[PDB]
């Protein structure tokens, strides 16, 4: 399920 | 047990699985979250190779500035990514 | 999928399980948030019976003051379960 | 695993 990195950072 | 219930077990378990491999046994340094990351989370995160983004994610977990992911602040994280799998649904 | 991916993805399930029941979708009413406490947490928490506890349940959680439980104050529940755990270890 | 209400509430 892949979350992107920028909406986590 | 639930599966509320289980979950809820499993966040703990995991969380001192990698929390407890070296120096404070109850907060994770860059290594042990990188490895939870890398090991655990490798269908919602994209495996981290570079140093930077270590360090990014600590920084971004890191609420109280004490250079390491406490329990609280890896509860937080949590929320962040079963927040983020709304996308998917 | 890892057993944390797996506790993500339970979080996600039982929640919307419980919002989806009746009016807002994405929110827990307090009938709502009673059942899932009484029927997924009975291991942790003691079987809420009185209207007065059902609200100061709500109260506590419903950070918004919106009078509903969303995804965001269920997962901030969710950490006072597994951080109240640590007792029990 | 019995955790008090007066810890949550
Ligand atoms: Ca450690
Ligand atoms: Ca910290
Ligand atoms: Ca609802
Ligand atoms: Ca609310």
């Amino acid at each position: 399920t892949k979350i992107d990195w920028n909406k986590i950072l | 047990m639930s599966e509320l219930e289980k979950a809820v077990v499993a966040l703990i378990d995991v969380f001192h699985q990698y929390s407890g491999r070296e120096g404070d046994k109850h907060k994770l340094k860059k290594s042990e979250l990188k490895e939870l990351i890398n090991n655990e989370l490798s269908h919602f995160l994209e495996e981290i190779k570079e140093q930077e983004v270590v360090d990014k994610v600590m920084e971004t977990l890191d609420s109280n500035g004490d250079g390491e992911c406490d329990f609280q602040e890896f509860m937080a994280f949590v929320a962040m990514i079963t927040t983020a799998c709304h996308e998917f649904f």
